[PDB]
């Protein structure tokens, strides 16, 4: 079998990490690979394998997100734990243990617990606070599956998770078998600011869904990465609201949640998501980056919220990439790029059980259930997109395409790959240290 | 190491190949004398040399491969390993 | 040298193959001990016998305990049931019963008699003739005597007569008379909540679970003469004879005299502890009844026998073979368990502060051998996984097959009834408890009975040594499996299915709860928080070190107090003692919340709505409170804000 | 390197010599925060200020907590006290009070007025004119407002007016108006026993400690106009003016209108914990009030100031100087302590299961600085020896002499009154608690008052930085002395003198107890068993090893639960919450047993005898029960047999 490297350990709180890495780095550059004939770091005459291996040839920094349980991987931790305890598992494939779905930040937990009781017991809820913690919680084993957009299905695909089911966003008599081509990503501006152009967005206020999402982050900032040639985007825009950013940027200086819940990438922030970014555009923004169906859901008096009842579907307008100004009703003229649908991800060994429990579960609580208040609906939520996106008709079966690079398609994977050197999420770094 | 109350954490790993291609993993192998005349199935009751209790390529991979062939009781581990090997 | 599990069950089996239970069961039916009521002389002779045995086995400590209770015994005058004609000149006697009902009110009554098949509240609902101002007759079964007398008292009857019929109880003799008690709830009733020592100086109190009506057990041949005068055929749904009739004829009516006196007696509980080697003050209590009204070979003989032989086995393993338990073991002999288990209740109410969070399991040896067919177990769910492993390692006495034959046995487990001795350990004090019986499909035909001897037990069951050997193997494997390891084998995740079943049973009535303006959803979130608490504790067992002792003690304390935190704080322990929300009595428990909610849909108006709001608030915050206590510290608790 | 005690008090003194309390006390009296009622906007601004401070000091965890309570606020209509003549044509107004009484009943009444000096029950006993059907007036002092209104309600008065006189309260202004609450007992009254979250969904309940009569605070110059119409001179034993008179004249009588509304508001408690290094989950709570009706510089300013500066000091010692506490420390900021301390009571009733046997000390910073003369401390006796050592190490602010000047200070310590914030921590939850004040011989003249500002505080006390420095040194030396060592400094032998004083006070009445047929001697033997228990525990500290941790933990647990075992199990926690037998309210406590026994000798017949037998039984077995729990295991207990 293969094993991870030997490692230098340290304490969890007192550390100190930077001083060990400073010392071993400056030792590495002078004494490690035969730079000085006088002293050797990797050999000694009287004893061998002292203080280090003899077969080692250099040091690598462990990223700050990766702890021991992520360092060893899931298979090796399961091997050492079942070897130490001594179980030697049987695995009958008939029964299946219930699925530990992962939720986040108390607006997902209420609807998740209600779904755990409305189901007979097959679904149980374990939660986190940000989605990067919940992906790691799927990796370690405390969780089983969740629903992510393609920007995080890319990251969890790097960490070693596969997608099982996809979400359809168009109604049909046969939606469960028919694969969907994906939704569109648009930017929305107002009629009052008719001077705005895709050629010139500099110093204008931008509204994003969250850091790392497809229609909010990857598709716009990839094109802007081709134009600006800067990694930083707080310089091109004056202000804006992009949840999940660092606190020091102006991209958190326009957001609205308070206090200490500012730019938290969850439902505690008012400007999080698609609809929250639309509130960023209505209240304080100049441009928003959302999906193409954001304006018809929120406008027309469909939200019972006070901010959205007075909004009209006509006066907003969504701009193309050439510089033409074209209205909302035809999205097919003005789209930046095709974005793939949201998917349900899980580990490899729980692939079949999440498949069976979710198809069996969506037949009972799915889209045919009318009289939603007074009963339970899995997909219908209170306008905040809880556990799923509110326009999800059904979950399409994926056969022959269960891999992040297969499911996400070539153009979007290349589009994220042009933004590969620029992303600052620590979890992608921690999942990319594994690769030699 | 990372169990309570120790609560340690890995901070600096190391690579084993050339500096062109750093290799983080390494391979676990089982080295024997020539022409001893036994495969992995005929391993029972032979004298064994382990590199340490709990280490990766010496204990966990060799015991974990042949582990479910031992007779009950499996607990504690090194007792039944001590019966499987003749010294 | 050290002893692991698979050596240790082998050592126990090598001990059980040697011993002989039959000679001890015949010894406890000797002419020296054969009547032993509570406080009689022969009961103290058996007590000194058991104590000298506990000294001869060389246990680590042996101590007795005595306190003075009040029971009810027969008077020198005789109680009788006797037919009175309307003419009044001529009076015909039926019979003079040998047996009596404890804690019945000493009085004499006359009246018209009504058959009342079992006295179940549904059964009382479906009567033809109204019940009031009359004397009911019932058949013994399906519920305790006290619930029969309590229900017929609630419908304002005058008296209760109790018999045994052909179909439920097939026996040869029809003149057989028997014994019972009619105290709802357990314990000595004249000290409720506080113990019956001389330190309390005996203040005037009186429990609420005492009836006001005269009760009497009659024989079957007595019931024949009453059935000869009555009329109207029994319904065919009742599994009964052709003999029974509904109501008395217009001319004749019955007369019941009952004369009993309140005798104050002395009670001896006798205890013996084996110490532990790591944590000596945590322990597990094993106990069995010692007295019975008749000879009592089936009721209190096999319990005392399995107790003594288990003491010889465990003391033999500790002194010679090298078994070193990590935590102590208390063996106990309770007397006066026939009057509603007063030995255990006075022990618990006496020494509650001393065993608060120290004791953690009661294992009942009482009534371990009745039949040879089935295996019926009743426990708190913290023991459930434990019991399942034992059922995969114990071979049945008749056939060689294992006991784990049904993979859905957890859905058929019934709760602990009030007559069981482990119910004050579970409901009142919050200690997990287990009681198991080799029960036949029909119950044993004579428990509180004069004919219960050894010979009739050995014509019921052909061979007894292998059966009682199997029961001793189960209980000994419980005690070893608890106290051999550094990890307690209490499985706390079984409450998740109980809470799931409850919240599902409230989810059927979400429409009515929506009509009152109440939301149900906070109780959903409470059940969720209990799941996240138990899952976090399981991952804390995952990340802990098994050999270190200090990090395992902090995690075993939370497992020991997961039962205590279900005891509802908001009720008084003197007024309503059985205060466990899942298994208790009163208005605060969860089936009283469901049973209070079911009355709204019928629109009668016999339910109160403010009581339902208050029960939903306190039950919601009790489940939420245990869930917050189990999951870490204070600052790790995440409410909304 | 390691830090022992005599280095560590030196480090604390080096920290206190640097800081400046005066600027923070002036900051909490700024125009941004100067009115802050419970639930007002400025209270939430101060709350966010304290929370951002607790983040800037880099504490180990900072978390807030919010829940919705019901308080009573002024209506838009104005309440008034107004003289009505018998003629009725002409009506003269006295005054329109600025201040109001919380939880008074909103009503209007007329009637004849009677002076009722303090409303003490002895004071009510010695009235000349009978009290019923009338309006009493009292002077503020010697007891809480709620006990005044409760006593005058028990003698069936109609209304209560409360003022401040010359002699007790010497001030310049006579137009000064003030604030109070009239809830007997503590906590939010509309949720008794269960917490006020949204998880309970707000069921309809109502506490028993609410009056039915209208109460009002009036000014001194208002009381002058009432005294101008009355007649008959006050008795000379009353320390009072020449102005006061007894009853109203025959012609005129007063009219009181009070109009208040029940406003439902939001409450924020704000918490911050420093972790521990050995046993992180045992902790000690330090808290202080945050709101007040007026400006409140003396009432809630110095508490919040000492809280913030102690947080900076202990976080500064932990992060830099290397202080490593063995067990955690919680800092707390309670709001709405002006309405009878609802922040602490909702925190305790909410999270009771989570801090059951975990928290072990409350240290009150509230009202720490009033005067500069004396030092008045009130605590549970487990802290007494602790306090004595602190009084030998803290130098007085004015003179250089130490605080330990009286070697018999333990006989002058008064119990905790109901208005103190540590009383729900002591009586209800069973956690030891301490509250200390630099109190002048006469009390501070204006607490719940509009004139309480900073400037008037700094004309009362000439220099304030050294005084508040001394108070911060005392509290910090408490916290260090608890959490620096492996041995808790709770001294459990102080209960021996309390039990000795009680049994002596019953030994005066041994003749009457002999007349009822009761023996007293079992209570003698109970007190003896408590002495043998504490002596055995002290010799167990003698034979233990100080460096080993497992043998010291088993001995620290018994010290932590010696307070919990005095909480009487036999009463309901919802009906009577304050259930500590020494310091509680109700019929189960020990001074209610003595006060019930004193009525027999007078031969009135207003006492019940069965209640006395029952109280003697339960109190005897409570003391005996704690004594058996403290002394080892079950089998080491020696009753007679
Ligand atoms: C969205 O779905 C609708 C209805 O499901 C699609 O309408 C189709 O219209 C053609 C017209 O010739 C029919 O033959 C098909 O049967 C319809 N259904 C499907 C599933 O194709 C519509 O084309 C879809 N639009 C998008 C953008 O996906
Ligand atoms: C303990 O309580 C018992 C029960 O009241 C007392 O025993 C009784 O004492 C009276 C005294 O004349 C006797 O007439 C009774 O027969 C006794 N009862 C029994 C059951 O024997 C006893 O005296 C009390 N005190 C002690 C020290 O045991
Ligand atoms: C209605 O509910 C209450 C309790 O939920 C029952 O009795 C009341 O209980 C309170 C609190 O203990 C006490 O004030 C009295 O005991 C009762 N109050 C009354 C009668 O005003 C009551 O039995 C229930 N049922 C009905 C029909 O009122
Ligand atoms: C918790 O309950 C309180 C009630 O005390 C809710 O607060 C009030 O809600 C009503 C209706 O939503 C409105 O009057 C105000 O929003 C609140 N009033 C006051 C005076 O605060 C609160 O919304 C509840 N919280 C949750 C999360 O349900
Ligand atoms: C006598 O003492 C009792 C206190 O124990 C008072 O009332 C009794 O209280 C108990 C409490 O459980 C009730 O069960 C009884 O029913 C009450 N007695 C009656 C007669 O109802 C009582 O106030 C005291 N005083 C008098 C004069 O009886
Ligand atoms: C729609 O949902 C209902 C809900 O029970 C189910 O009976 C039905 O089969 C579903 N129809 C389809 C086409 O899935
Ligand atoms: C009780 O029964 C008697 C006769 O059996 C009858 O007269 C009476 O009406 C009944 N009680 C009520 C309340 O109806
Ligand atoms: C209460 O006082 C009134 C005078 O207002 C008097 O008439 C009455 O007699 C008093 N009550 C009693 C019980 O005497
Ligand atoms: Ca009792
Ligand atoms: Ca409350
Ligand atoms: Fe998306």
């Amino acid at each position: 079998a293969q094993v991870p490297s030997h490692t230098v350990v340290a304490r969890s709180m007192g550390g100190k990490e930077d001083l060990i890495w400073e010392l071993l780095n400056q030792a590495q550059e002078h004494f490690g690979k035969d730079k000085s004939k006088e002293f050797q770091l990797f050999s000694s005459p009287h004893g061998k394998d002292l203080l280090f291996k003899d077969s080692a040839h250099g040091f690598l920094k462990v990223p700050p997100r990766m702890d021991a349980k992520m360092y060893l991987g899931y298979e090796y931790v399961t091997a050492i734990r079942n070897l130490r305890e001594g179980t030697c598992p049987e695995a009958p494939t008939d029964e299946c243990k219930p699925v530990k779905w992962c939720a986040l930040s108390h607006h997902e937990r209420l609807k998740c617990d209600e779904w755990s009781v409305n189901s007979v017991g097959k679904i149980e809820c374990v939660s986190a606070e940000t989605t990067e913690d919940c992906i790691a919680k799927i990796m370690n084993g405390e969780a089983d599956a969740m629903s992510l957009d393609g920007g995080f299905v890319y990251i969890a695909g790097k960490c070693g998770l596969v997608p099982v089911l996809a979400e359809n966003y168009n109604k049909s008599d046969n939606c469960e078998d028919t694969p969907e081509a994906g939704y569109f990503a648009v930017a929305v501006v107002k009629k009052s600011a008719s001077d705005l152009t895709w050629d010139n967005l500099k110093g204008k206020k931008s509204c994003h869904t969250a850091v790392g999402r497809t229609a909010g982050w990857n598709i716009p900032m990839g094109l802007l990465y081709n134009k600006i040639n800067h990694c930083r985007f707080d310089e091109f825009f004056s202000e804006g609201c992009a949840p999940g950013s660092k606190k020091d940027s102006s991209l958190c200086k326009l957001c609205m949640g308070s206090g200490l819940n500012l730019c938290e990438p969850n439902n505690k922030e008012g400007y999080y998501g698609y609809t929250g970014a639309f509130r960023c555009l209505v209240e304080k923004g100049d441009v928003a980056f959302v999906k193409h169906q954001t304006v018809p859901q929120n406008t027309g008096g469909k939200n019972p919220d006070p901010w959205a009842k007075n909004l009209n579907e006509k006066d907003y307008e969504l701009l193309c990439l050439d510089g033409t100004r074209k209205p909302v009703e035809e999205y097919a003229n003005c789209h930046l790029a095709r974005a793939p649908n949201h998917a349900v991800v899980t580990r490899k060994d729980k692939e079949a059980c999440v498949h069976k429990i979710l198809r069996q579960q969506q037949h009972l609580f799915g889209s045919n259930v009318t009289d939603c208040s007074g009963n339970f609906c899995l997909f219908r939520s209170e306008t905040k997109d809880l556990l799923f996106r509110d326009d999800t008709v059904c979950l399409a079966k994926l056969h022959d395409r269960n891999t992040y690079e297969k499911y996400l398609g070539e153009e979007y994977v290349k589009a994220v790959g042009n933004l590969r050197k620029c992303s600052t999420s620590s979890l992608l770094e921690a999942c990319t240290f594994r690769r030699p | 190491a990372y169990l309570a109350p120790n609560n340690l954490k890995p901070v600096v790993a190391e690579f084993y190949g050339s500096k062109e291609d750093p290799q983080t993993f390494y391979y676990a192998v089982a080295v024997v004398k020539k022409d001893s005349g036994f495969q992995m199935n005929q391993l029972r009751g032979k004298k064994s040399c382990h590199t340490g209790l709990g280490r990766s390529a010496g204990w966990n991979i060799p015991i974990g491969l042949l582990y479910c062939d031992l007779p009950e009781p499996r607990k504690p581990l090194e007792k039944a390993v001590a019966n499987f090997f003749s010294g | 040298f050290r002893l692991y599990w698979d050596d240790l069950k082998r050592k126990l089996s090598e001990k059980l193959d040697s011993t002989d239970f039959t000679s001890t069961i015949k010894l406890l039916n000797e002419n020296s001990y054969v009547p032993r009521e509570a406080g009689s002389q022969k009961d103290e002779n058996l007590a000194l016998y058991v104590e000298n045995q506990f000294r001869e086995f060389k246990l680590s400590k042996v101590w007795r305990d005595q306190h003075f209770v009040k029971i009810q015994v027969k008077d020198s005058a005789q109680n009788s049931v006797i037919i009175v004609d309307k003419n009044g000149r001529l009076v015909y006697l039926v019979e003079n019963p040998g047996g009596y009902v404890a804690y019945s009110k000493a009085a004499t009554v006359t009246g018209k008699l009504v058959h009342a098949n079992f006295g179940t509240k549904k059964d009382f609902e479906d009567l033809y003739t109204p019940v009031n101002g009359s004397i009911v007759i019932v058949r013994a079964g399906k519920i305790t005597f006290a619930e029969k007398v309590a229900n017929a008292e609630s419908l304002n009857a005058i008296g209760v007569l109790i018999y045994m019929d052909q179909t439920k109880f097939p026996i040869v003799n029809a003149e057989l008379s028997f014994f019972g008690h009619a105290h709802l709830g357990t314990g000595d009733p004249y000290t409720p909540g506080f113990p019956s020592f001389n330190h309390t100086q005996f203040p005037p109190s009186r429990s609420s679970g005492l009836p006001n009506i005269p009760v009497q057990t009659i024989s079957r041949a007595a019931a024949e003469k009453l059935f000869g005068n009555m009329e109207g055929d029994c319904p065919s749904d009742w599994k009964t004879d052709s003999t029974c009739r509904m109501v008395t004829s217009e001319s004749k009516n019955v007369k019941l005299t009952v004369s009993n006196v309140l005798k104050e007696i002395k009670i001896l509980n006798i205890f013996g502890v084996i110490k532990g080697f790591v944590e000596p003050d945590h322990y597990v209590v094993v106990g069995a009844q010692r007295d019975a009204w008749g000879p009592g070979a089936a009721k209190s003989g096999v319990g005392t026998a399995l107790l003594l032989k288990l003491a010889q086995m465990f003391s033999d393993m500790v002194l010679k073979d090298g078994f070193q338990p990590s935590r102590s073991i208390i063996f106990a002999s309770w007397s006066a368990g026939d009057f509603g288990s007063v030995g255990a209740t006075e022990w618990l109410e006496g020494y509650l502060s001393s065993l608060h969070l120290k004791a953690f399991t009661y294992i009942n040896l009482d009534k371990a051998v009745l039949g040879t067919s089935n295996f019926k177990v009743s426990a708190s769910p913290l023991l459930y996984t434990l019991i399942e492993k034992t059922m995969q390692n114990v071979k049945h006495p008749v056939t060689g097959q294992f006991l784990y034959q049904d993979s859905n046995w957890a859905s058929k487990v019934e709760k602990l009834t009030l007559d069981n001795a482990a119910f004050p350990f579970l409901a009142y004090s919050g200690i997990p408890a287990v009681s198991f019986c080799f029960c036949e499909d029909t119950d044993y035909p004579y428990l509180g009975t004069t004919m219960d001897t050894y010979k009739e037990l050995i014509e019921r069951i052909p061979e007894l040594n292998k059966v009682a050997r199997a029961a001793a193997e189960v209980a000994g494997q419980f005690v070893i499996k608890l106290t051999h390891d550094v990890e307690l084998n209490l499985d706390y995740e079984r409450y998740n299915s109980q809470l799931l079943s409850f919240v599902r049973d409230l989810n059927q009535y979400r429409a009515d709860i929506k009509e009152m303006g109440l939301s149900l959803q906070w109780l959903y979130s409470a059940r969720g928080d209990f799941f996240r608490a138990t899952s976090r504790l399981t991952t804390d067992f995952g990340n802990a070190e098994k050999t270190d002792r200090f990090v395992m003690k902090k995690l075993n304390d939370r497992v020991m107090r997961v039962e205590y935190h279900f005891l509802s704080p908001y009720v008084s322990p003197k007024e309503s003692p059985f205060r466990h929300v899942f298994w208790g009595s009163g208005s605060h428990t969860l089936p009283a919340l469901l049973e209070n909610l079911k009355l709204r849909k019928q629109n009668n108006g016999a339910f109160n709505e403010t009581l339902f709001r208050n029960q939903l608030a306190l039950a919601t915050w009790t489940i939420q409170g245990a869930a917050n206590a189990l999951s870490g510290d204070v600052w790790d608790i995440d409410n909304e804000f």
